[PDB]
């Protein structure tokens, strides 16, 4: 079974500069290799045949090249229709292999979270159980650690994390922390903290409150 | 034109058997290879087998030998695949695709037409309607010119819901994230951002539709 | 090995290497076979012969050019099946020939046959592997058959003719070409015209390039030394009595031997060295190889410079094939079509023109002063390789 290794899952690249995307495989495939590329929310297209010849609807843009068993599509021009999931592909064996994806993104300026917390509602409180919710919204690098508080316990269980795809109009993300408990454990402590860790800021942004504020 | 439609999602119980159908049109059918194709959400794509339509000869990965068969139906041109004791881990996106020759030889060289995925999911929980519930920022705490609401609704487990702010009027900084799931139930969540005297004034109200439960639920949110 | 594996694979792009390469073979069994079988058909008894060597290859050189041109409006998979349809009925109208002129036509039916398949087999290999070492080496390969079938011609064709009779030889070679044929259309599909996408250079551009007519002169002057010393041989001369079976059985091992080894070998080795150094080291091989021949007391003395010499030749093709594809991909519009009929014409010339031309100049001075004559145009041609280093581009 040939492993075709896609080195980096994520590419982060501006408009109007060359990116190039490398896949490498394991035992010997004679440019038996093509190229594909999938946009958002639609069915993969081809892009390269071969390992080097061109489909015949593809743009100029696109030029696939071989070094060995190290294999290389390069875009000149990346373009807003270029922000798609681009992968590999191997018939030399019969086994099919695909290369794990790599996902073309923009670049910004770089931003800082917008950390707000909100405590569990009243019909939350009726039902029987209680929500805390977290939004961290317009932060352009995608990586954020969050951490939460209950009374300085740094609790771990429970919590579940929803992280939105790069704004279209911004370039910046988003996401959502959500803390469930039982509506005992809720009533029993008193303070709440949501914080985070990002590469704009050293200390954490905290957002905490008071459940008898 | 050559066309492969697909199945839109499948639901299958933890234990059960799952017949993925894709038909293809617009060319002769029984010509041309058809691959099928595993998608896990966040991972790469798993090759599953080749078929061949006139002869229904089959290739298989050894990974899936003894998951998914591979068939045909050349009388209404279609294609079928079948899983077998179907779990999670079993629950991708199933690509199937066709494979052409390059011009003027039999020689394969690319997968030109892919058919849309059918989003197959596994699990044993029955329909439950969502439960919506209104978010509002904290007692006090006035700090800034800018305030962020939201709501949060629980409970549904058919995937599609639909979330909208004042009718879908409301879409300044509005932000809804991907469904999650725990315990065999979706959550979902959205907050949108307005000016400081705009929520004390103007009421927003978020409206939650579900399509498979008749159920429509809007919730105004209030001071606290 | 197994019928069924190839019922359940995708084809894998060298399906299409192996039928050119059994289309080469088959092309230089048919055209060796007959050596056992010249002297029971008998100007002068190697006049005859010298037409036997030209009539093809004449033939074949002006057919080049329109089969270069057609490959561009029609495709390849046309010719190539079209190769075969005329080798078959090369193969009958031999087994049925019962005189000297019938000999000359079957020879130039299977010159044309033989032009339309490597033209339309060396330019579609070209056409599949666009990588520069992947073409190098599938090229090579496929220059291996054609050492293959000259191995094989004569000795199966003795064996045959002294065995069980005149017509065998032909009767159990239509049958492998008929074999071809079935595989040809297991693969290509021969019924559809498939123009090509774009417009190549014309004929009258490409003969204007320095870097594509050093090519050409490397592979005609390769072979002009090896073509006008096999019609003049004694072993034409004499009858099919007193031990001549073996004289013209393995009159050409030798050349067929060592052009496969070089060839197999130099297909792979020639882009770890550069090919103009191959090409360079082949041409001067060639000249002292021709410089030794004429030193040789009996025929015993010509086994050995008719080895060195067929290596070299191998090295030459083996590094000169797809140079003319890299050059066109570089300096001019990827269309392989007309930049082989260039190739095969520079290869057909030397026997085009060897049995006359090298005729009347051994009788105007000799044998021996013609042999000298072209090793040196080989050693003197060999440094002009050295513009092949790193030609310019568009
Ligand atoms: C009876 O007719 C012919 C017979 C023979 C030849 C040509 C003929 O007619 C054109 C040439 C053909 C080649 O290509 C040479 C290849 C070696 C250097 C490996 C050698 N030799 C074989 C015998």
């Amino acid at each position: 079974d040939i492993v075709m290794t896609q080195s980096q899952k994520f590419m982060s690249t501006s408009v109007g500069d060359r990116v190039s995307i490398t896949c490498k495989a394991s035992q010997n495939v004679g440019t038996d290799v093509s190229w594909y590329q999938q946009k958002p929310g639609k069915s993969p297209k081809p892009l390269i045949y071969w390992a080097s010849n061109r489909f015949t609807g593809v743009p100029d843009r696109f030029t696939g090249s071989r070094s060995g068993t190290d294999f290389t599509l390069t875009i000149s021009n990346v373009q807003s229709e270029d922000l798609a999931d681009y992968f590999c592909e191997q018939y030399s064996s019969y086994p099919l292999t695909f290369g794990a994806g790599t996902k073309l993104e923009l670049k910004r300026a770089d931003a800082a979270p917008t950390v707000s917390i909100f405590p569990p509602s009243s019909e939350q409180l009726t039902s029987g159980g209680a929500s805390v919710v977290c939004f961290l919204n317009n932060f352009y690098p995608k990586d954020i650690n969050v951490k939460w508080k209950i009374d300085g316990s740094e609790r771990q269980n429970g919590v579940l994390n929803s992280w939105t795809d790069q704004d279209s109009k911004d370039s910046t993300y988003s996401m959502s922390s959500t803390l469930t408990l039982t509506k005992d454990e809720y009533e029993r402590h008193n303070s709440y903290t949501c914080e985070a860790t990002h590469k704009t800021s050293t200390s954490p942004i905290v957002k905490s409150f008071n459940r008898n504020e | 034109e050559v066309k492969l439609q697909e199945s839109g999602a499948e639901l299958v119980k933890p234990g059960a058997s799952v017949k993925l159908s894709c038909k293809a049109s617009g060319y002769t059918f029984t010509s041309y290879w058809i691959d099928w194709v595993k998608q896990r959400p966040g991972q790469g794509l798993e090759w599953i087998g080749n078929i061949y339509p006139g002869n229904s000869s089959t290739n298989y990965n050894e990974k899936f030998k003894n998951k998914a068969t591979l068939t045909v139906d050349t009388s209404s041109s279609t294609a079928y695949m079948q899983l077998s004791s179907l779990t999670s881990d079993d629950s991708a996106v199933y690509y199937c695709a066709r494979e052409d020759y390059y011009d003027g030889t039999y020689v394969y060289y690319a997968m030109d037409f892919w058919g849309q995925g059918t989003s197959v999911t596994v699990s044993s929980a029955k329909t439950t309607a969502p439960s919506v519930y209104p978010l509002a920022p904290v007692c006090g705490d006035t700090s800034g010119s800018s305030v962020t609401l939201g709501c949060l609704v629980k409970g549904y487990f058919p995937e599609p819901v639909t979330l909208t702010w004042n009718s879908g009027s409301l879409s300044s900084g509005v932000h809804t994230f991907p469904a999650v799931l725990q315990s065999d139930l979706y959550t979902l969540s959205s907050s949108v951002t307005v000016t400081s005297s705009t929520w004390p004034s103007q009421s927003i109200t978020c409206n939650v539709a579900h399509p498979a439960s008749s159920t429509k639920v809007d919730k105004k949110i209030e001071p606290r | 090995a197994l019928v069924r594996w190839l019922q359940e694979s995708r084809r894998s792009r060298k399906l299409i290497l192996f039928i050119v390469f059994l289309a080469l073979l088959l092309d230089n069994m048919l055209l060796t076979v007959v050596v056992p079988i010249i002297p029971s058909y008998l100007l002068n008894e190697n006049v005859q012969v010298g037409l036997l060597f030209a009539s093809k290859a004449t033939v074949q050189l002006i057919t080049n050019p329109f089969i270069g041109l057609l490959t561009n409006r029609i495709g390849y998979p046309i010719p190539i099946f079209a190769g075969f349809c005329i080798m078959f009925v090369s193969t009958i109208m031999f087994a049925f020939s019962s005189s000297y002129a019938f000999l000359l036509i079957a020879r130039s039916l299977q010159g044309i046959g033989s032009s339309c398949s490597s033209v339309a087999g060396m330019g579609m290999l070209a056409s599949v592997y666009t990588d520069d070492e992947e073409r190098g080496n599938v090229m090579g390969i496929a220059l291996g058959g054609l050492a293959m079938g000259v191995l094989v011609g004569p000795p199966f064709g003795s064996v045959l003719y002294e065995f069980v009779g005149k017509t065998a030889p032909f009767l159990v070679l239509a049958a492998l070409v008929l074999l071809d044929g079935a595989i040809q259309l297991f693969v290509l599909q021969p019924s559809r015209v498939q123009p090509e996408s774009q417009k190549g250079t014309p004929l009258t551009t490409l003969l204007k390039d320095p870097y594509i007519l050093i090519a050409a002169g490397s592979i005609c002057f390769a072979n002009m030394g090896i073509a006008m010393l096999e019609p003049a041989l004694p072993i034409w001369m004499m009858e099919t009595m007193c031990s001549r079976k073996w004289q013209l059985g393995v009159a050409f091992l030798p050349a067929s031997i060592s052009y496969l080894i070089g060839t197999n070998i130099f297909g792979i080795l020639a882009h770890k060295m550069g090919r103009w150094l191959c090409a360079l080291l082949g041409m001067i091989i060639v000249g002292v190889s021709i410089l030794c021949i004429p030193f040789a007391k009996n025929i015993y003395g010509l086994i050995a410079p008719n080895f060195g010499v067929g290596f070299a030749i191998g090295m030459v093709d083996s590094s000169m094939m797809p140079i003319m594809g890299y050059l066109v991909d570089l300096r001019h519009v990827s269309v392989y079509g007309s930049v082989y009929a260039i190739a095969d014409v520079a290869f057909c010339m030397g026997y085009a023109i060897g049995p006359s031309a090298g005729g009347a100049i051994a009788k105007a001075i000799g044998f021996p002063w013609l042999m000298t004559i072209i090793g040196i145009i080989d050693i003197l041609f060999a440094p002009l390789c050295f513009f092949l280093r790193s030609p310019p581009a568009k």
